[PDB]
């Protein structure tokens, strides 16, 4: 027997369904959604980190005039200064007075930081949602993990739960994310070759492993100070250390619905948006039908105990009258009223206990103890 | 020494197997019986595993003009260019070692693998496989360039 | 270092203690052995070990 | 082969010869087909060796693929749009035509 | 200065772009697209190759009943076959004429051809556009590579480009696809759990080195045959075998507007849609002054051949009187013609030879020779 309903899409509430196949006794089915993930599909633009700017020894011509060569380097610069004179601990480096050289050379790569310290450029399309579902059967708890699509059928214990598909299409990500460590950020990052000087993406790599990487970071050699040997130059600060200051709140603090922000893999968990269908195909040996469930007759209910609240703040005493000794499924047939009990054990001229949960200050409901109904009369108090 | 002999068909042996047609449809307990034929390779090469082992004389030593199947009781020697590999047509048999054939067969629909025994006795082992390989490009074509 | 067992103990895989001529010696305790290594990840380490023959009454 | 009886799950592994993997297949390439033009028009005189694939499509929103194994001598003709038209003839690369 | 202008997005057509800033001498430059990238980000969801059926030694229980325990393995098929009476070459395999029985078990894992034949299913999403283009900038070919978004400014030669937005957003890729070594397919493959037998999934794997794999090939064990070792059995043929002869055309093959589909990484290359704009900021040293250049006065225009095709059919002589020698650019003022020269050298009272392309009969065009103007009156055969 196919049982389909439609519960909120909201973690660690847990949802009474009630099951009635014709000719045979009530059941009572508990449903709780442990976690709902949002897990888009990534596709790596590039990664960034610190830069470092790589500056070997000068080439200081002595009596001569050194020559720079384009060299295919990221962000290469090279500059020869005329009329220059330095000097080491022990005197002048260069016979000559005049006519020596200084020949400044410098590039960018990824500095060594970048395996440790990098954030990730992705772009993020069309989420696959899943879910993970507790469900209370035949007096033991089972967990059910599917794709809340309407489509992926999870058998447990020869019952076939179908999830979804999700009444909002709803994602807290964006076309572009980027991803530092444990935190995910919706940002419209520039593309490869885009970066601006110290800014995010003044250095820019396809992969961690590349050799070859994208370099803006405006640097400019200056001339040596007089009489020194050093490679003076003017460059725009670290754009990752720039970006890791100024990126604010990630996505865990800012995304609506109470979304909660995972990494490895990056995805969305817990966010209370819509609502979510469940099909559960019930197998036949599940049910029991009514002339093999007890009968019950002279019913009889009391609240001795009601605080209007959202836990379980009502006490319910029902009286009954048994034909035989078995299981019966306790079920609030008022939707404002609910019952934590989802089954109990009944025997002859005896009595139960439930507990409740309303909002309402006089609560008038109706219990399904089997296939009888039982009027309850409450006052709840604040 | 003789530290690099590293000889795995010192504790493996050829064997007896069901075989649904050692020829005339007749069923037999075959010493080439066929156990999987492997047909991956887009260029059209099969990979065949029978029951006996080629290459592999009784004693164990590595010798490719021989090959090695079950003789009742105790495995016996038989040569190596009395095996032959066929389908609705004789296959070109490309490399052999241990339960392994590698052949390049014409269009068929059944897999003959057999030999002649030290006897002169021949004996095969008949599956039905449907063989027809996929064109590589879009010419068919019939010999390598 | 790559581990092997044999019923109570742990030994290097390449090294088992039968060597050398594993399967000459006893051939049903070798391969009873390296049924019990299937599972392990030097396994091959021990196939090829236990299945090498060079005996001491032999000049190379 | 029956299981043996005395043990139980007891098994052993070994390496085998010929494994599978990825190579390059050298194929060879059907000859130049005669060509003649007309308005909007290719005429392709196909002489094949072998059973040779022609496939086509226009370069434009609707590409309109079609495809044909050539067996024998046969005449094609194929009309040619004002966004182009890309032919391919067995192994060789795609002709692509456009009109003047 | 920054010039902009707009091209069609169609690869290996040479385009002549007249740059006039004021107060300076016109120059032309000539821009090609090699080649225009969209490659989509991918988010593997499976693999699926040829599936193998592991089938070991069945156990034969001599005088006995064998039992099936329940294997959490891929497709764990179990049977035990009660009145079997076994032969080896030797005889009867037990020694019972009947209880004896045959246990047949069976499970499905990925075949040794996995690693070397497979087929990944992927999740596409927003792809990035990138373009190649050739400038002849200076008498020299140069090589700009940046993303056509209209943001990834690279500089070459001090001349920084804006390539984009592209005015078409199309992409030959779906939502969801499918790659085979060097073809990619358009399809709405089965989700991972939701394969069937003898059809593309029958078998999936997450990724290829997964040990669980996803199978239902519809493995049924059989009876073995009397006296009879083997095990027999039925199921659906190799889905992904079904799947490489029922694939059809690739990407690269029924693709619109002329696209070329590669692989690693998977992208469309050349796909003749919509245009493109470009923006040049062309730096202060790329100029010469009117002044430091030639005045064209008394400008005449003759055509003594002419053919109307896509090559540069047309001829056309050109007299003038230039104020001092220098070079001077060469434009179509009509964008119905163009013409082959981008520069030439100008002395007097001399004349000019240029070779001109158009598709009209009657070609009626403007040339900018420096910065004066001059009408040519074509009349250009078939």
């Amino acid at each position: 027997y196919e049982h389909v309903t439609v519960i909120p899409n909201t973690v660690g509430v847990p949802y009474k369904t009630l099951v009635n196949r014709p000719g045979y006794s009530p059941m009572v089915l508990e449903m709780e959604l442990l976690s709902v993930t949002l897990e888009p599909t990534l596709s790596l633009d590039y990664i960034t980190c610190e830069y470092k700017t790589v500056i070997p020894s000068p080439y200081v011509k002595c009596c001569g005039t050194a020559e720079c060569k384009d060299k295919n380097l990221p962000d290469y610069s090279c500059k020869v200064f005329t009329g220059v004179y330095p000097f080491m601990w022990g005197g002048a480096y260069c016979f000559c007075d005049a006519e020596n050289t200084q020949l400044s050379e410098a590039h960018v790569e990824k500095s060594e930081s970048c395996k440790t310290e990098f954030a990730s450029a992705y772009r993020a399309h069309t989420a696959s949602a899943s879910a993970k579902l507790r469900v209370l059967y035949q007096g033991n708890n089972i967990t059910v993990t599917a794709y809340a699509n309407g489509d992926h059928a999870v058998t447990v214990k020869d019952a076939k739960f179908i999830v979804g598909p999700m009444s909002s299409a709803w994602t807290p990500f964006d076309n572009k994310i980027v991803v530092y460590k444990g935190d995910v950020y919706n940002m419209d990052y520039p593309p490869f070759g885009a970066g601006r000087p110290g800014q995010f993406g003044d250095i820019q790599s396809r992969t961690p492993e590349s050799k070859d990487v994208y370099a803006n970071t405006q640097l400019v050699l200056q001339r040596p100070a007089a009489g020194t040997v050093h490679v003076p130059y003017s460059q725009a600060p670290s754009g990752f250390k720039y970006w890791l200051k100024e990126r604010g709140a990630s996505l865990q603090h800012t995304a609506p619905f109470g979304c909660q922000i995972a990494t490895n893999p990056v995805r969305a968990v817990n966010c209370a948006v819509g609502n979510m269908p469940i099909s559960i195909d019930i197998p036949e040996a599940a049910f029991t039908r009514v002339v093999d469930a007890p009968s019950l007759t002279d019913m009889s209910c009391e609240v001795p105990a009601c605080t209007h609240s959202s836990d379980f703040g009502g006490v319910a005493i029902i009286k009954y009258a048994a034909s035989k000794k078995g299981k019966c499924a306790v079920h609030s047939m008022t939707n404002a009223v609910t019952i934590r009990e989802a089954e109990i054990e009944v025997e002859g001229n005896s009595q139960l206990q439930i507990s409740f949960s309303t909002a309402l200050a006089s609560a008038e409901f109706r219990v399904q103890v089997c296939s009888t109904q039982v009027h309850c009369a409450a006052e709840c108090h604040p | 020494s003789t530290k690099d002999n590293f000889n795995v068909y010192k504790a493996t042996r050829p064997y007896l197997a069901h075989c649904p047609d050692c020829g005339e449809g007749h069923s037999c307990h075959s010493p080439v019986a066929l156990e999987r034929i492997r047909n991956e390779a887009t260029d059209g090469t099969l990979k065949i595993q029978v029951s006996l082992q080629i290459g592999i004389k009784t004693d164990d030593s590595h010798d490719w003009t021989k090959l090695r199947y079950m003789d009742n009781h105790m495995p016996a020697d038989a040569e190596r260019a009395g095996l032959f590999v066929r389908t609705s047509a004789p296959c070109t048999i490309t490399g052999t070692m241990g339960h392994f054939i590698l052949a390049r067969c014409p269009k068929g629909e059944t897999l003959t693998v057999g030999f002649t025994d030290s006897r002169k006795i021949s004996h095969s082992c008949t599956h039905p496989f449907h063989h027809d390989p996929p064109v590589i490009g879009r010419e068919k074509f019939h010999s390598r360039p | 270092p790559v581990m092997c067992l044999l019923a109570n103990t742990t030994f290097p895989c390449s090294q088992p203690p039968c060597t050398p001529c594993c399967y000459e010696k006893e051939p049903e305790e070798t391969l009873r052995m390296l049924e019990d290594n299937v599972m392990r990840p030097g396994y091959y380490q021990l196939l090829q070990a236990s299945l090498t023959c060079s005996p001491h009454r032999q000049r190379e | 082969v029956p299981r043996n009886a005395e043990l139980g799950d007891r098994k052993g592994k070994i390496h085998i010869p010929f494994p599978l993997a990825n190579v390059t297949c050298r194929v060879p390439k059907a000859r130049n087909p005669t060509v003649t033009y007309g308005k909007n028009q290719v005429i392709m005189l196909l002489y094949p060796d072998h059973p040779t694939l022609l496939s086509y499509r226009n370069m434009g929103e609707e590409p309109n693929y079609q495809e044909e194994w050539v067996m024998h001598k046969k005449e094609v003709v194929l009309t040619v749009p004002t966004e182009g038209l890309e032919v391919t003839w067995g192994n060789n690369e795609p002709y692509k035509y456009w009109p003047q």
